[PDB]
């Protein structure tokens, strides 16, 4: 029994042990209540604006589209407090926790951006924050781990299994099933069991709402496409949502192609995986022929999720959104191009989305088209990776 | 699911509860596991709960997580598990055999195909750990179509709607994770309740039967004997013998 349909078509659901269902039902009711509560919406807006810096700019690229008939805007979630879009929805989920009388936050993180976002939100709102992180990720992202601890959060390395985001997700779930009377599980993407895909979209949809208002103000029409990288699906669904009924507007989600789809070393389950049931949802997954979950490879840590949000699988299945992949090397080329042409250092994750807009304009340079790329974070965190790559290749 | 029916009627005539050990199939290896399981039945196990190794066993704690890891490190696949199960059934025609699955393994090659293969090898019941009552319909239907009992977990935070759901849709046994809850399960004509999640010594087996449960399931405690003795198979089998016989003796009272 739920207030809302837990499925997007054939995808989604609530595939959790019975012990966790009251936690999900509580959360769904609190969200539905919050959505109808002007006081929740006012507090959320107050935080989004005065603490996180919204609205974010919609930047027209000046140089990168030279020699083509493409106009390209960047939705600047890189200027949000924390440096990425993760901050938007942690503020809403932190207020939901307070609505539910919870004083503790449980969070998972792979690349560290959602962990840092959870920690800063918990610091501001006075919640005790504990973050689960695969031990491999803890070793690989010691700067974000230090950021989390600076803000008072407890960071718990997870050694179980592959010691990566999957096992961190599972440990956070074990904890919540025992602590949900006082703790809220702050899931960091538009995936997992209902109601999380719905909540995370609604707490990210200001991305696309702002984009729509800004692009109408600036160009007098809607974009021909909005483009967004797809790790678990939250920044993309946040950009897409307000355009879903504007069926002239293309929705393009970009999965990580890694070393190439044909190598198998990629993060593109929506187009190249197989539907399975894991992490509380029915959705496309990287898995073995025997049904074991595999890992998502990408140069960009934030695109490491081995599955995808169920609404993206649904939007794809019905033809409303199209999904493509972009390899490590194309994402790196777009990273370099934005730096030199626009003075903006993009997150390697969002560089996948920029890489696909660059392909769109370069493949058809006389095509008149108005594109928005969701620049979901800044790439300061990526400069050591990009440095060591360019040096390895003698550049 | 007839085997649970037959088991509980026999135990009722003997005025006994059921003692049910859990192990992970293929832990520490295939031949070792088969010998463990035969020792469990020899020492007086009434039924078996068998886990299929899976990459991300959420609902499982630390001791079984390492059993799962040991079976993984042994290359035990779902297909080899089905072969093991057929042999276990062929050795032991009456003992009820329950699987502990995760949803993706059941879904992976088709839900109906999975339960068809369970029927073929002689499985009596399946609990899918990450499928709640609210998602259970396709699994329940495929189970019943293949004469498999669908096992539901009745958790500590259950309420009256859940009790009625579990009593309506479950067969074979109810997996009980207190005295009032068994009362309602009985009033609701639920499948006989087996208490799990805490059963590590004979006193707890006796307590569960005294409370009105039909028996108890012991997981970690059994697997801890396996872990503790991985270097001495003979010692492992001796300690499993002694532990199971003691736990089973406790179900008489
Ligand atoms: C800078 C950046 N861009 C895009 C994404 C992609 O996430 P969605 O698809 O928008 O939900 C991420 C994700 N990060 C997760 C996983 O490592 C995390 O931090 O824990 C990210 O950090
Ligand atoms: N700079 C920054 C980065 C992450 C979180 C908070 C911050 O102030
Ligand atoms: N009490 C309860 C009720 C419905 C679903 C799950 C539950 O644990
Ligand atoms: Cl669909
Ligand atoms: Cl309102
Ligand atoms: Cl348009
Ligand atoms: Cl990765
Ligand atoms: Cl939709
Ligand atoms: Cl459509
Ligand atoms: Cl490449
Ligand atoms: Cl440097
Ligand atoms: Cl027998
Ligand atoms: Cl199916
Ligand atoms: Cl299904
Ligand atoms: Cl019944
Ligand atoms: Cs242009
Ligand atoms: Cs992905």
């Amino acid at each position: 029994t739920t207030l809302l349909n837990p499925y997007f078509g054939e995808f989604g659901g609530m595939y959790v042990p019975q012990i966790l269902m009251p936690a999900l039902n509580q959360l769904e009711e609190a969200f539905v209540s919050a959505q109808k509560d002007p006081e929740f919406q006012a507090q959320f807006a107050d935080l989004l604006k005065n603490y996180a810096g919204r609205p974010t700019a919609l930047t027209k690229c000046q140089n990168i589209t030279a020699g083509t008939r493409t106009t390209l805007y960047l939705k600047r979630e890189d200027l949000l407090h924390g440096g990425a879009h993760k901050t938007n929805q942690v503020l809403g989920q932190a207020l939901l926790a307070k609505r539910m009388g919870k004083s503790e936050i449980i969070a998972e993180t792979g690349a560290g951006q959602h962990g840092v976002a959870s920690a800063l939100a918990s610091a501001l709102l006075g919640l005790k924050c504990r973050i689960y992180m695969g031990a491999k990720d803890v070793e690989r992202q010691s700067p974000n781990v230090f950021r989390m601890r600076l803000m008072g959060a407890e960071v718990i390395p997870v050694h179980s299994g592959s010691a990566t985001l999957k096992d961190a997700c599972n440990e956070a779930l074990r904890d919540w099933s025992g602590s949900y009377e006082t703790a809220h599980y702050m899931l960091g993407t538009a995936a997992g069991p209902h109601p999380y895909p719905t909540i995370v979209r609604e707490f990210q949809r200001m991305i696309g709402e702002e984009t729509k208002a800004q692009i109408l103000d600036k160009e007098g029409r809607l974009p021909d496409a909005v483009i967004a990288c797809v790790g678990g699906g939250s920044n993309a669904i946040g950009m897409f949502a307000d355009f879903i009924n504007d069926t002239s507007v293309g929705l393009i989600g970009v999965e990580p192609g890694g070393h190439g789809i044909e190598t198998g070393e990629h993060g593109a389950p929506l187009k190249h995986g197989r539907v399975g049931i894991y992490f509380g949802m029915k959705a496309p997954m990287m898995q073995t022929a025997d049904g074991q979950i595999e890992e998502s490879y990408s140069i960009s840590a934030g695109l490491d999720f081995p599955s995808v949000g169920p609404q993206h699988a649904y939007l794809n299945s019905i033809g409303r959104a199209d999904y493509v992949s972009i390899t490590d090397d194309e994402a790196l080329e777009a990273f370099k191009t934005l730096c030199r042409h626009e003075g903006i250092i993009p997150a390697l994750e969002s560089s996948h989305a920029l890489a696909h807009a660059l392909k769109m304009m370069r493949e058809q340079p006389e095509k008149e088209q108005l594109l928005v790329v969701n620049l979901a974070g800044r790439g300061d965190k990526d400069i050591f990776t990009v440095h060591d790559i360019l040096k390895a290749r003698g550049e | 699911m007839e085997r649970y029916e037959n088991l509980f009627a026999q135990l009722n005539d003997r005025r006994e509860g059921a003692f049910v050990p859990f192990v992970t199939l293929g832990d520490p290896g295939i031949e070792q596991s088969l010998k463990i399981i035969d020792t469990l039945i020899d020492a007086g196990a009434d039924a078996l709960e068998l886990g299929v190794p899976f990459s991300d066993p959420l609902a499982d704690g630390p001791t079984i997580q390492n059993a799962n890891l040991r079976a993984f490190a042994a290359g035990v696949t779902p297909a080899q598990c089905f072969e093991m199960l057929a042999l276990i059934r062929e050795k032991h025609p009456t003992i009820p055999i329950g699987l502990l699955m995760y949803a993706n393994l059941v879904f992976n090659n088709g839900i109906d195909a999975f339960y068809a293969r369970c029927e073929q090898v002689g499985v009596d019941s399946v609990l899918v750990a990450d499928v709640p009552v609210e998602e259970s319909a396709p699994f329940r239907q495929a189970a019943l179509r293949h004469n498999i009992a669908p096992i539901f977990i009745c958790p500590p935070n259950a309420d009256d709607d859940l009790l009625r759901q579990v009593a309506s849709y479950g067969r074979g046994y109810t997996y009980l994770l207190l005295h009032h809850l068994i009362e309602k399960l009985k009033e609701y004509h639920a499948a006989p309740a087996l208490q799990g999640f805490g059963i590590s010594s004979p006193e707890q087996v006796s307590a569960a039967v005294r409370a009105g449960a039909a028996g108890a399931i012991s997981g970690s405690a059994i697997v801890k004997i396996i872990e503790k003795n991985l270097a001495s198979p003979k010692q492992m089998l001796a300690e499993l013998r002694s532990f199971v016989s003691a736990m089973k003796a406790a179900s008489r009272a």
